[PDB]
């Protein structure tokens, strides 16, 4: 169990292969929504965080992030 | 008569590049012999002073031992001389990928040329010379009197008014360089008045040391097509044997 | 007047937005434009204030050096060779594709060559009595360049405090290779030797023919200069420096002779008379039988840097540049009046800037109701100050060298038999 | 003993590259469109016919070259 | 930093519609390689017509030449007194099997899509 | 009318804030940067924070702590730092067991892949991703990720320059996001 982020031999070699850019790569990804279709819970309003670009912090209103389900997986 | 057409004189400029196919084992024989002819010359020529005659029957013997064109005989000296032009190519070819592998090929070249053009005959140097694309241009007897006392005060080697029965040559002084160098030719108006020893032996040396850079450097821009499987062990070892 | 380097960004921001001559600059550096792209290629190296090196340089035409010159105020212009590519885009090209093709052969002469044979005066400094030393300098030079090996233009240039440049600027010269410029500084040079070893000449038995010649050159102001301002015999520790260059076997006899003798003059006769007497006496003795030419020699003969002419890609001060300490002009020097030039008489940046406030005060009255453009304002001001007669010189050279460009066309066209 | 497979295709270009020509002048045809251009017109194309796979050609496995 | 390098088609860079000292970027098929004087002919065949771009490549070598292959050159146009136009190159890469009419229909879209966007101004 | 900008409170609502926008490099050079927070830039009203392009490299400079590159993709030239990682600590092998062995040569292959992808020359395809910034007033792109493509047949370079109109007229050239409509 590895977690890169979020709230040994083998562990060493997946950490350099999970940040090499062998595997950060375009590819072409067939998706499916993970909510359903037939669930029903819209009761999700903006946040607000504090991006920082020329060392000069501001706050801005973000959405929630987009949850989605892999079905295929192909190169380019 | 395309054997002595070929191969006329033991003098070469290498101007001419080899027209035949031969085998891979004589490609590679000839190539480790020549570089083995050249490491001994540079041997010789560091051990010994040039000149004398310890130095010049060591760098015979060595030159007979290997096979190659040294000595003038009328029967029989296609092979050497053929030996020489294909060797030299090949060595050519092996020898121009940096500066500093140019130049000691150069100088060794150089070297060999001065012994070979030191042991050849009078009427064959003049043959020689004509048979190359050099030609010479000799100052007439007037001015030749008109600047006497200057020549032989700067001594080209020449003591107590030797002017005589010589000819005087009349060359830019961008290739007197030698002599040039360490007040050994009088200069006048851009022009060097050279005797005819130091003539023919500087000016030749010269002459071939800039064709032979400029057709190395030619030569430097073909390897890179040289990606054939074969020939290319032996190049990597000639490289750094 | 005494020079205040604090005043120096001023005057340098007016010198450079007013005095400095760009339109003869670009017609020397681009040479008429025979070949495309050689302007495009020189390149320049600046200091700016601070002492910051900046070198790369290159630029496209007149207007982008005059503002960029303006701009930027530097304190010192160098000139570097014509490459293959523009110096200011060099990364854009593949590796060992970037080499030097061509510069003007150049020569240097310093006064810090010279500290172990003068005595009027001291360390850095110049005073007309050693100024004959550059005058032989650059006589000498300038006939074995004339005579000897035969380049036709060229161009002498006060350094700004001690020294003489020697711009070379004909056509086959700026071809030439690093080996033949080395043979050229070799054959040209005499004076050879450590600082350890005492006798720096040697004179074979057979003299050269450019030997004798800067020998009889040199005979002509070695009498004034020597013996009578340096007076190089005048104490005891003179001429006992002086017999370190003498055959050992006349020690005494010539000690005995200057006590004898009474001024340099006599001294120096005595000497004359000494090594006459034996030269005869000669036979497979390391000492020539010419010792008062080696003397002279040592004394008098220029010494040449042969790292400034060896390499390809070299830097030299350019003419028209300010001195950072003393505040001179790289001004040309005249060859028909060399005796005249006085270093101390070249014009300063103050002065000239002082000159340029006058004119501008009388075209106040004088000059009124112009609408000229700042071309003819920059020309007018150049030409009512000092700077004048060395611009002269400087359109003179590039007149000669106009007139060589436009023979040499002609010989072509008449090869090509089209007219 | 020694081939090289530039020299079996600069001798297959030659030899339809010669013929195509040879058949061009004598049918007097303006130019030959290229494979690869799509074009809603009829067009003129040259090349070797061939077979996709390893057997025999039949009629629906034909492809230009 | 150089100038961009624009695309432009071999019929028009031969046609004499570039002016002097831009930087294109072209393509044809090599048919020479003078090694004395390092100068590369190219041709593009449009329709039954031939056109010939030269390339001085004395920035490049050494180099591995291919007759009859496709490349693409780019560098500054240069015109001359007799030699009429020659491409200074500095980089010239080997392409083979290059879709050329895919690549002049993307030229033509990029090249109509800039006027479109050039015709709000 | 001078257009006013975008309010610095709404600008996460846009969805091109948080994704590499692909963009023209002559875009990249003459967008306006915005007066709220420097480092931010606009695109007809779109804040742009990071961009990805793709090109011909031209120069390369090196310096003792940043590479320097220079991409040309036929519609202008910028540059682009790519820092340096500094390789502290390298990881010690050991000879452990064959599986062990085995995991740390495939780990010294990796590496050497890494390496070999990383190396780039005069003439060589690269494709950048990062934040633009200004540097004595020089606009370049301070890259995050950043490898060697390999094209041979120059199928990726024209899918590129077919697809870039296409996104600009369906995304781009649009007026705005939908902030409490």
């Amino acid at each position: 169990v590895l977690q890169f982020a979020g709230p040994e031999p083998m562990t060493m070699f997946l950490w350099t292969l999970c940040t090499s850019p062998s595997v950060l790569r375009p590819i072409v990804l067939s998706f499916e929504l993970e909510r359903k279709p037939s669930k029903i819970v819209p009761l999700e309003p903006p946040r607000l965080q504090r991006f920082q670009c020329g060392e000069l912090p501001f706050l801005t209103h973000v959405n929630p992030r987009l949850r989605l389900s892999c079905l295929s997986i192909r190169e380019s | 008569d395309q054997r002595n057409a070929s191969y006329p004189h033991c003098l070469q400029f290498y101007l001419q590049p080899p027209s035949e196919n031969i085998s891979l084992i004589e490609f590679e024989n000839l190539a480790i012999d020549r570089v083995k002819l050249l490491k001994s010359v540079e041997n010789l020529g560091v051990s010994y002073v040039k000149g004398t005659e310890q130095y010049q029957s060591k760098l015979e013997s060595e030159l007979r031992k290997l096979k190659f064109s040294y000595r003038e005989n009328l029967e029989d000296e296609y092979e050497p001389r053929r030996r020489d032009h294909i060797s030299h190519f090949i060595l050519r070819l092996a020898y121009c990928q940096s500066e500093e592998l140019r130049r000691w090929f150069i100088q060794q070249e150089m070297d060999l040329l001065r012994f070979r053009f030191s042991i050849l005959p009078k009427d064959k140097i003049q043959d020689f010379l004509k048979d190359s694309q050099l030609q010479f241009e000799a100052i007439s007897d007037e001015e030749k009197t008109l600047r006497e006392q200057e020549i032989v005060a700067s001594s080209p080697s020449l003591s107590g008014l030797k002017l005589g029965f010589e000819s005087i040559y009349k060359i830019p002084f961008a290739d007197a360089l030698d002599l040039f160098r360490g007040r050994k030719v009088y200069l006048e108006d851009g022009f060097a008045y050279v005797p005819l020893k130091d003539i023919v032996a500087i000016i030749l040396n010269e002459f071939r040391a800039k064709l032979s850079k400029a057709l190395a450097l030619t030569a430097r821009s073909l390897p890179a097509v040289q990606s054939d499987e074969r020939l290319q062990p032996l190049l990597n070892h000639l490289s750094h044997s | 007047e005494t020079f205040d380097p604090t005043e120096l960004p001023e005057l340098l921001k007016l010198y450079y937005r007013r005095l400095f001559p760009y339109s003869q600059y670009y017609r020397w550096l681009n040479y008429g434009g025979v070949i495309k792209n050689y302007f495009q290629h020189r390149e320049f190296s600046f200091t700016l204030k601070d002492d910051i090196y900046i070198r790369y340089q290159s630029f496209n035409n007149q207007s982008d050096l005059e503002k960029e010159m303006q701009k930027m105020n530097p304190y010192k212009i160098d000139i570097g060779a014509v490459y293959s590519h523009r110096p200011n885009q060099h990364n854009t090209v593949k590796l060992g594709a970037f080499q030097a093709q061509e510069k003007e052969l150049v020569f240097d002469i310093d006064m810090t060559d010279y500290d172990d044979v003068r005595r009027c005066c001291s360390s850095a400094d110049i005073c007309p009595k050693c100024w004959t030393l550059m005058t032989m300098a650059i006589r000498i030079i300038d006939r074995a360049l004339k005579e000897d090996f035969g380049f036709k233009h060229r161009l002498w240039v006060y350094s700004g405090r001690r020294g003489v440049h020697c711009w070379v600027c004909d056509e086959s010269v700026r071809k030439l290779s690093s080996a033949v410029r080395s043979g050229i500084v070799e054959y040209l040079s005499l004076v050879k030797g450590g600082q350890d070893v005492k006798k720096k000449v040697h004179l074979s038995e057979k003299i050269h023919p450019f030997i004798r010649k800067s020998i009889n050159i040199i005979k002509k102001y070695f009498e004034e200069y020597a013996l009578v301002n340096q007076d190089i015999l005048e104490n005891k520790e003179s001429w006992d420096k002086i017999l370190a260059l003498v055959p050992e076997t006349i020690h005494d006899e010539l000690q005995q002779s200057f006590q004898k003798s009474h001024n340099s003059l006599q001294r120096w006769e005595h000497l004359k008379k000494v090594a006459s007497r034996y030269q005869n006496n000669i036979k497979n003795d390391k000492y020539g039988p010419w010792l008062e030419w080696e003397i002279m020699l040592q004394y008098c003969f220029p010494r040449l840097d042969i790292n400034v002419s060896k390499g390809i890609n070299h830097l030299l001060k350019s003419p028209f540049s300010v001195h950072p300490k003393t505040g001179r002009i790289s001004v040309p020097i005249d060859l028909q009046k060399v005796d005249q030039f006085d270093p101390f008489t070249v014009p300063t940046i103050s002065f000239i800037c002082r000159e340029l406030d006058a004119i501008s005060t009388n075209e106040e009255e004088k000059e009124e109701n112009e609408a000229e453009s700042d071309v003819k304002h920059r020309t007018r001001d150049y030409k009512k100050t000092s700077l004048a007669p060395y611009v002269k010189v400087f359109e003179h050279f590039l007149e000669n060298l106009d007139k060589s460009r436009k023979g040499e066309l002609l010989k072509k066209s008449d090869l090509q038999k089209d007219f | 003993m020694f081939q090289k497979l530039p020299d079996i295709r600069e001798v297959l270009t030659c030899k339809i590259e010669e013929l195509g020509s040879e058949l061009k002048e004598h049918y007097k045809i303006e130019a030959f469109t290229p494979l690869l251009a799509p074009a809603q017109e009829p067009v003129t194309l040259l090349g070797q016919i061939g077979c996709d796979s390893n057997g025999k050609l039949n009629n629906k496995s034909v492809i230009l070259e | 930093l150089p100038k961009p390098g624009t695309y432009y088609l071999p019929w028009e860079v031969s046609a004499g519609q570039v002016p002097d000292g831009s930087t294109l970027r072209t393509f044809g098929r090599l048919c020479l390689y003078d090694m004395i004087q390092s100068r590369v002919t190219l041709m593009a065949q449009h329709g039954s017509d031939q056109h010939q771009v030269l390339v001085c490549t004395k920035l490049v070598e050494p180099f591995h030449a291919q007759v009859g292959s496709l490349y693409i050159v780019l560098g500054e146009l240069q015109h001359q007194q007799d030699r009429g136009s020659v491409v200074k190159a500095r980089v010239l890469t080997c392409v083979e099997g290059m879709n050329l009419p895919l690549l002049e229909q993307a030229i033509r879209e990029q090249r109509l899509y800039k006027q479109e966007r050039g015709g709000s101004q | 009318r001078c257009e006013e900008e975008t309010p610095s409170l709404l600008w996460g609502l846009d969805p091109v804030f948080l994704a590499f926008a692909k963009l023209y490099i002559r875009d990249i050079l003459d967008m306006k940067e915005s007066r709220q927070v420097p480092g931010v830039f606009l695109y007809n009203g779109h804040p742009i924070k990071q961009v990805d392009v793709l090109g011909t490299v031209i120069g390369v400079r090196e310096r003792d702590a940043f590479y320097s590159y220079g991409v040309d993709d036929s519609t202008g030239v910028i540059n682009c730092i790519c820092w340096k990682k500094l390789n502290t600590e390298s990881v010690s092998a050991a000879p452990s067991a064959a599986r062990e062995l085995s995991l740390t040569s495939q780990l010294k292959k990796l590496q050497e892949t890494i390496e070999q992808k990383t190396k780039i020359e005069i003439g060589d395809t690269i494709r950048v991703r990062g934040s633009i910034r200004t540097y004595r007033e020089e606009r370049e792109i301070h890259a995050t990720t950043y490898y060697k493509v390999d094209d041979p047949v120059w199928n990726i370079q024209i899918a590129r320059m077919l697809e870039l109109p296409t996104i600009y007229r369906k995304v781009y050239d649009q007026p705005f996001h939908s902030s409490a409509l």
